[PDB]
């Protein structure tokens, strides 16, 4: 389960979010942790904010409405209620330009889904500043640190998952369905094995797959296997992906044969829409074909396995990669520089196999390489086909960069256009709302189908020191989703709890000039493994601790240094102190340890610099 | 040139100065003492040990009452103690950590400290409800705050690294009087019997007699050849000894406005902290920098006793008005009150 | 420092420093020795008090 820390835990956390910026306005709204709180301190603890934050989310309810009746009922009814209202009170603190294009638009009745756009960049503008300085002073920021703090401290192992059945077998791994049992998601974990990338020399594979999975993880697309969390044991390579237990398109290819072009336009809009969110981060996928293209339950479709994927947005590529029989002609060239190009021509070679079984160079049943090469380098489209996709395939299939569909300077969007899309509402096919035309039954078997004698060294284990990693996003996303309210009330009656019985019983911060303070286990005898958890109270000359007021302390002239060592695999904190002697810490997470190392630091040089330049305080011969 | 001149008629004053205070020196203290009996050994011994700071020990003042008494230390805290019964009276947690200095108000009902904040605070020890709360901060000093001294209840005299004094109206919070002339941190100060002069110990290795109501400088002492950290008058307000990091103490005589005695030791090599008299002040009680308090005869200049019960440096002592007890704070977060 | 009023309010300083009346050394010592022995009586750390009237011996 997941334990939030004490509420005692926002002195060390908002000393270390300000050391890096992080308490802006326009870095917490846009968090979605933050914003729930930031939300629930305006709606229920602010009678003055309370109309901005409810403007907003009407805002951004009208926005998801998808037809043009919809919005015309609705923005009246916010126009009326936020707009008009306000007005007639005198307490609208919005711009003319605000309500000039609202009501212009509104009496002219258009009604896009951004007309209240420019009312978002003003509620911004009054929540920001005042509002946001009182909401920082309140429970909501403390419950923000706590959260923040659950988040800086992950460190994730097998043991956090539930292992499920194989839903894939590749040539360095395999993926296996699974469930994080903190919180319960279902996903995906792609386990490549580290010793099966060295015999294999696909080293460069592994981490680019890392680094590409990182730059389209954001923003949620439906249509691109998307990355959680990324990490690692001394023998495997765990990433932590959405769950797609349908198989790939390859399987499914064989099991029911050629698509109609009905069927293979569900595909195709799908993928395309996976291909621009991928554009758009300038990122070029160069390996599609229908062995990467995996189904849900349901079957809609994402593109996979992004190890082939590469980025282009500084240097272009002109390595021939790919699979042989989907390779643009300037692709197969090797010294000729492309980008994007790749995967349209891609996308004509796999949608022509889903109507004909093959590849459109993979001609009489050929196995030679060197003969789907030169097929493609320098078009028999059959009779079966319609005008409408004829022309897509023709479009698609240009050896001619600079003739081909999709490649004309407006990306996915020529490709959208094209008759054979005609009947088609993209944002519907964004909205996942047309029926698939294959279906997976439960029970993968064998759906998702593409030993060794030698050992692993150091020198192979620190290419993979930088590969554990955690989409925030993703993360806060699967908390909101899940747990994020049940533990927020269980949290909020154990501190009521505390204030119930400390009222009765009985700050030492206040009122002086103490930095921070908070929870830390100092060593005792080592050999008892004597570790005294106490709270600590970090002032400018001294360290006190208590458990009952303070009865000792350290001086900040007393240290010497502070250096980060382990102790029993665990990082702890050494303070060398002048008598020869050495004090131990040990705090509950990183970013309390990051935090007192560099406070504990900050406050022995200040003072012992401070201290040198009184006659009464230094130390004299 | 004007600044030439002005330059160069400083220097003539301080010869005059000079030769004037050789006018005087017909005999010296030693001779005049030559004839009185020894004062003997003085052993003195640990009576009580007031356990409770959690650091160093910068600076004490004894109460008028005797009994009473107040410390300031490195923990951010005074302490004021029964000094009877070791038992606290009240714990003061400071806003500020780092105090150095403290002092008792005669009538007893006020305490004041301060340091490396350049404020001296006023707290008040008459509430009923609230426990010791702070009653004024007295801002003006650009330095820290090295000593305290109240005159009475309404006005209190200041000493700064600032390398002046001042005299403060409590009631208003208003720095009435400045006290300029030192070029170096003002460590110590020392409150004459009749309150209507003090003395003052720089980092000059100079020492000043000031006139409170007027706000002049009367006379100034050199001899020390380091700071000096400590002062105090003479019990009849006619001489004052300094203690200074040259490890050796004197004695200044105001009406003949020279030193008369010197009393050091070649085995003393360490600084003084700090420096009292006992009530008929033929004993000068120094606090020394190697753990020990010296007992000086201030009539012949010889050493008369040792407090050794220290582990650090002893950063201050005081002599309780009846002249009963003598008490020693300590860089070992230690007071001992000895008789 | 080159202040002209600094300098002055300097050797101003020095002639009230100056035209003071000053003893000799010898009475100077000889009052300071007549008030140690006038109190030499009062002072319990020179002459030792018995238990009784000592607040810190036994109470
Ligand atoms: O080594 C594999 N690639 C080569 C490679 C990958 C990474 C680095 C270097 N070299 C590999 C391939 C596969 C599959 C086999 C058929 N092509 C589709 C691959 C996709 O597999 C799935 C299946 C279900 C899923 N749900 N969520 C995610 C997910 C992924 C599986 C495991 C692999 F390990």
């Amino acid at each position: 389960k997941i334990l939030l820390p004490e509420p005692s835990i926002r002195s060390v956390m908002q000393k270390y979010l300000e050391d890096r910026g992080e308490v802006t306005f326009e870095k917490i709204f846009s968090q979605k942790l933050g914003y729930l709180l930031f939300r629930d301190f305006c709606l229920n603890h602010l009678e003055e904010a309370r109309p901005l934050v409810e403007f907003y989310e009407e805002i951004k309810k009208y926005e998801k409405l998808e037809t043009e009746e919809e919005r015309v009922a609705r923005s009246r009814e916010i126009f009326d209620s936020y707009i008009m209202k306000e007005l007639l009170a005198c307490s609208h603190p919005f711009s003319k330009s605000a309500t000039e294009h609202v009501q212009g638009h509104l009496g002219k009745k258009q009604v896009p889904p951004d007309l209240f756009q420019p009312y978002i960049e003003e509620i911004c503008q009054n929540l920001r500043g005042d509002v946001f300085q009182k909401f920082i002073e309140s429970d909501k920021f403390t419950r923000f640190c706590q959260w923040k703090n659950v988040e800086l401290n992950i460190h994730l192992t097998m043991n956090d998952f539930s292992v499920h059945r194989i839903i894939g077998r590749g040539g360095f791994g395999e993926v296996y369905g699974c469930r994080k049992a903190d919180t319960g998601k279902m996903y995906a974990m792609k386990c490549l094995d580290k010793k099966r990338i060295k015999m294999k020399q696909g080293e460069t594979l592994a981490l680019n797959e890392r680094i590409m999975l990182s730059l389209v993880s954001t923003g949620d697309c439906p249509f691109i296997v998307c990355m959680s969390y990324a990490f690692h044991t001394p023998d495997k390579l765990s990433f932590i992906l959405d769950l797609m237990n349908g198989g790939d398109l390859h399987y499914h290819l064989s099991q029911h044969g050629v698509f109609s072009e009905a069927d293979m336009r569900f595909y195709a809009a799908e993928i395309i829409l996976g291909l621009e969110h991928m554009h758009n981060r300038f990122v070029v996928y160069r390996d599609l074909k229908p062995a990467n293209i995996l189904l849900d339950e349901h079957g809609h479709v994402r593109i996979s396995d992004l190890g082939l994927a590469c980025d282009f947005s500084k240097k272009k590529p002109h390595a021939s990669v790919g699979t042989h029989g989907y390779m643009a002609p300037e692709v197969l060239q090797k010294g000729v520089a492309y980008d994007s190009s790749a995967d349209w021509f891609s996308l004509g070679c796999m949608l022509f196999k889903l109507l004909r079984g093959h590849s459109p160079f993979r001609q009489h049943k050929t196995k030679d390489k060197h003969e789907i090469d030169r097929m493609t380098l320098t078009v028999e489209l059959p009779d079966s086909f319609s005008p409408e996709l004829r022309s897509l395939l023709e479009g698609l299939l240009q050896r001619d960069v600079n003739r081909r569909l999709g490649c004309l300077g407006r990306g996915a969007q020529e490709v959208k256009e094209s008759p054979f899309f005609r009947s088609l509402d993209w944002q519907m096919v964004f909205l996942q709302k047309y029926p698939p035309p294959l279906i997976p039954p439960r029970g993968e078997v064998n759906a998702a189908d593409a030993t060794k004698g030698i050992k692993l060294l150091d020198s192979d284990q620190e290419l993979y020191r930088n590969f554990p990693l955690t989409i925030s996003e993703r993360w806060q996303q699967e908390v909101a989703e899940t747990v994020f309210d049940t533990i927020n009330a269980e949290t909020d009656r154990l501190e009521a709890r505390k204030k119930a019985k400390n009222k009765q019983l009985g700050d030492y911060a206040l009122g002086k000039d103490c930095i921070m303070h908070g929870y830390m286990s100092k060593m005792g005898n080592p050999f008892l493994t004597q570790w005294q958890r106490r709270y600590f109270y970090l002032f400018p000359n001294r360290l006190e601790w208590r458990g009952e007021a303070p009865q000792s302390l350290l001086t900040m002239e007393e240290i010497q240094s502070v250096e980060e060592t382990q102790i029993k695999e665990r990082k702890c904190l050494l303070l060398k102190i002048r008598g020869g002697k050495q004090f131990i810490l040990q705090c509950d997470s990183d970013p309390e340890l990051v935090q007192w190392k560099k406070e504990l630091r900050d406050a022995y040089r200040e003072a012992q610099q401070l201290v040198q330049r009184v006659p009464k305080m230094k130390n004299k011969p | 040139s004007e600044l030439d001149q002005l330059r160069q008629e400083a220097e003539q004053l301080k010869n005059q100065i000079r030769d004037a205070r050789k006018a005087c020196a017909d005999a010296t203290l030693s001779q005049i003492t030559n004839n009185i009996d020894p004062v003997g050994r003085i052993q003195m011994r640990t009576r009580r040990t007031l356990r409770g700071h959690l650091a160093k020990i910068y600076a004490m003042h004894w109460g008028t009452d005797s009994r009473l008494l107040v410390s300031a230390s490195q923990d951010g805290k005074l302490i004021i103690w029964d000094s009877y019964t070791t038992n606290k009276v009240h714990a003061i947690p400071l806003r500020s950590s780092w105090v150095m200095t403290c002092a008792y108000a005669p009538s007893g009902n006020y305490v004041a400290c301060g340091g490396l904040d350049n404020i001296c605070s006023i707290y008040n020890l008459k509430t009923r409800e609230g426990n010791v709360r702070v009653s004024r901060e007295l801002a003006g000093h650009t330095g820290y705050l090295s000593c305290c001294r109240f005159l009475d209840d309404n006005q209190i005299v200041t000493s700064s690294g600032d390398t002046t004094c001042a005299l403060w109206d409590i009631e208003t919070g208003q720095q009435t009087t400045t006290f300029t002339g030192h070029t170096g941190d003002v460590m110590s100060l020392s409150l004459a019997p009749d309150t209507r002069l003090f003395v003052s110990g720089a980092c000059d290795a100079s020492a000043k007699l000031w006139d409170v109501r007027e706000g002049m400088c009367r006379q100034t002492f050199t001899g020390h050849e380091s700071d000096i950290n400590a002062i105090c008058f003479f019990p009849n307000g006619n001489a004052f000894a300094t203690g200074s990091d040259d490890a050796t103490c004197r004695l200044f005589d105001l009406r003949a406005d020279q030193e008369l005695m010197t009393y050091s030791h070649d085995n003393i090599i360490c600084g003084i902290t700090s420096v009292s008299f006992s009530k008929s002040g033929r004993l000068l009680l120094a606090g020394y920098d190697d753990f020990n308090c010296n007992v000086w005869d201030a009539l012949k200049a010889d050493r008369a006793g040792v407090l050794a019960g220290h582990d650090n440096r002893v950063s201050c002592l005081g002599v309780t008005d009846d002249g009963m007890a003598v008490a020693t704070g300590s860089w070992d977060s230690f007071l001992k009150i000895w008789n | 420092t080159a202040s002209i009023a600094q300098a002055r309010k300097l050797v101003e300083q020095l002639k009230m420093e100056a035209n003071i009346d000053r003893i000799k050394v010898s009475k100077a010592a000889a009052d300071l020795m007549a008030y140690c022995e006038a109190h030499a009586k009062e002072d319990p750390l020179l002459t030792p008090v018995p238990a009784s009237e000592n607040p810190f011996r036994e109470k």
